[PDB]
């Protein structure tokens, strides 16, 4: 297990810490995160109680430094930082345990929750997303577009998912129009999957990290990119059966950890109803088929 | 973005643009089978690609051969239709090549904007124009030359004949819409109407008739009143 400890909390703020969330007042004696579960990567994120304008937080993995947060009063936000001096951190980390200054990430011990979120989310798989690469951890914000939303302004401040595009040369094998149209297995087959990504765990990666990212932040462009992925997978009438497998299971969790008094802005109608009932997989998602009719029905 | 009654002076400015109709693409005839259960049979059929600056008619002929063989007909249809668009203009040199494409159903926006990815800066439009442009299997040289069709073909037709000698594209269009949009509602009587003076011929290197401008006048009056009597048998008004 390991620790996020915070030089303090000078101004209020609700912090979240995976997929959970926890109120701290202005100036309270709070001194961070412990028995954080080694084995996966974490994101820290906060809205601010005195504005709820920009959700921002921190994705990392605690195998890969010693990370903790202090609030920067010029630039007004909780930052995360590198500690390299292993001594200075263990003794500063063991003071505000010995004086119960932190919360304690609150695994059930029956919750795969986590897991199942991020199953194929790895910190190299992130750092392929973000770009910022003097730091081990990377940032996300509610406001940070994607490079196909610049091309539809800041480079360095973008998100660097894959550009899908159905309408794109890229897709589309020039003599094979119509077919390359209605059955999108060349694209998501021969393109993304052997030449972009490499393997579907690099694609299942970047698809499960645009849902954490639309989730947590309300980061839009993530949101399309999700939906974008799954609609390629759902449109392709060839698609290894471990993937549908598989994806069946990463929207189940999606779908059933989303809020529910988010899902007006978090889901998208026509990707929805397009892939359960009228795409060539429209059978093939029997468990988010299931969660999704008995959680959200209106949508659909 | 569409086109309208808004924007309706663009289409005869100097920018070369083509409408497109599908409509008589796919033609089928149903019939009883001896078993008493429901076929189809294809007959030839045609893309109408108009330039409506110049009268300038692509007509791509289609033969029934081109659906042997498969399935979904009204689907491919509208790709079989982008393809030989697209083909088109390929063919064309390059400053006669169009700046815009309308199509008249948007059906066929995604098909053609599909296959014409390597023009991205041709603009497919569609239209909101109710345009007649079905009827143009009414014109008994063209509806000649498509069904006597053994193969596939592209014919060059202008459709307007010499008018613009006389009259400015808008006022052309506008006679040709007139004029289809009669043969669509009452064939028999706009047939009736066009050559009932056996004196007035159609060139043979002609669609319409040699009608003077005084009797062009007439009978574009002649035509409209058959459009209100047919609205009027129609809706019992
Ligand atoms: C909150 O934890 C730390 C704080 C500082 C400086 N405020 C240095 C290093 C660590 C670990
Ligand atoms: C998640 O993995 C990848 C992601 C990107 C950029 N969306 C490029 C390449 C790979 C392998």
């Amino acid at each position: 297990m390991n620790t996020v400890p915070f030089t303090s909390a000078p101004i209020e703020v609700t912090i979240g810490i995976d997929q959970y969330s926890f109120n701290v007042k202005e100036n309270q004696p709070f001194h961070g995160i412990k028995d954080i579960p080694i084995g996966h990567v974490h994101v820290i994120h906060f809205q601010h109680a005195d504005n709820s304008s920009m959700r921002y937080g921190y994705w990392f993995d605690c195998r890969m430094g010693n990370f903790y947060i202090q609030y920067d009063p010029k630039d007004g936000l909780y930052k995360m930082m590198e500690e390299r001096d292993g001594a200075k951190f263990e003794n500063i980390v063991h003071n505000f345990k010995e004086r119960q200054m932190m919360v304690s990430y609150p695994k059930i011990d029956e919750d795969d929750t986590w897991y199942n979120l991020t199953e194929f989310v790895q910190m190299d798989k992130i750092r392929k997303i973000v770009r910022k690469d003097e730091n081990q951890f990377s940032y996300v914000d509610s406001s940070m577009t994607t490079v196909q939303e610049n091309e539809l302004s800041d480079p360095a401040h973008s998100l660097n998912y894959t550009v899908i595009n159905f309408k794109s040369r890229e897709a589309i094998r020039p003599g094979h129009e119509m077919e390359d149209f209605l059955d999108k297995s060349y694209y998501l087959n021969t393109v993304m999957l052997q030449g972009i990504f490499k393997n579907s765990s690099n694609y299942f990666g970047e698809l499960q990290f645009a849902f954490l990212n639309a989730m947590f932040f309300g980061n839009y462009g993530s949101s399309l990119q999700w939906h974008a992925m799954i609609e390629l997978i759902c449109s392709s009438a060839t698609v290894p059966k471990h993937m549908l497998d598989k994806l069946d299971e990463i929207l189940y969790y999606q779908i059933k950890t989303l809020p529910e008094q988010y899902s007006d802005i978090l889901l998208n109608e026509r990707v929805w109803n397009i892939c359960l009932y009228s795409s060539f997989q429209k059978n093939s998602l029997h468990n988010t088929e299931k969660i999704m009719e008995n959680k959200y029905p209106e949508l659909l | 973005g569409a086109m309208n009654s808004s924007n309706y002076a663009e289409l005869f400015n100097n920018d070369i643009k083509l409408f497109v109709d599908d409509t008589n693409v796919y033609r089928v005839t149903v019939h009883k089978t001896f078993e008493g259960n429901v076929a189809t049979k294809a007959i030839n059929g045609c893309i109408f690609t108009l330039n409506p600056k110049t009268g300038h008619l692509f007509l791509k002929i289609i033969h029934t051969s081109v659906w042997a063989g498969q399935k979904r007909l009204s689907q491919l249809a509208k790709w079989k239709t982008a393809e030989e668009v697209s083909a088109l203009v390929r063919s064309l040199p390059k400053e006669e090549q169009p700046k815009q494409i309308i199509v008249t159903r948007k059906a066929m926006l995604d098909p053609l904007e599909v296959h014409m990815l390597d023009f991205p800066n041709i603009a497919i439009r569609p239209t909101e124009l109710r345009l007649p442009f079905s009827a143009a299997m009414s014109i008994d040289k063209l509806s000649d030359v498509v069904m006597k069709a053994t193969e596939p073909q592209m014919v060059l037709f202008n459709i307007y004949d010499d008018w613009l000698d006389r009259i400015s594209s808008y006022t052309a269009f506008s006679r040709l819409t007139l004029l289809l949009r009669a043969l669509k509602t009452n064939e028999e009587s706009a047939k009736m109407i066009l050559l009932s003076d056996p004196t007035i011929t159609i060139k043979s290197y002609h669609l319409w008739p040699s009608f003077t401008d005084e009797q062009w006048i007439t009978i574009e009056s002649q035509m409209r009143d058959l459009i209100l009597t047919e609205y009027g048998r129609k809706y019992n008004v």
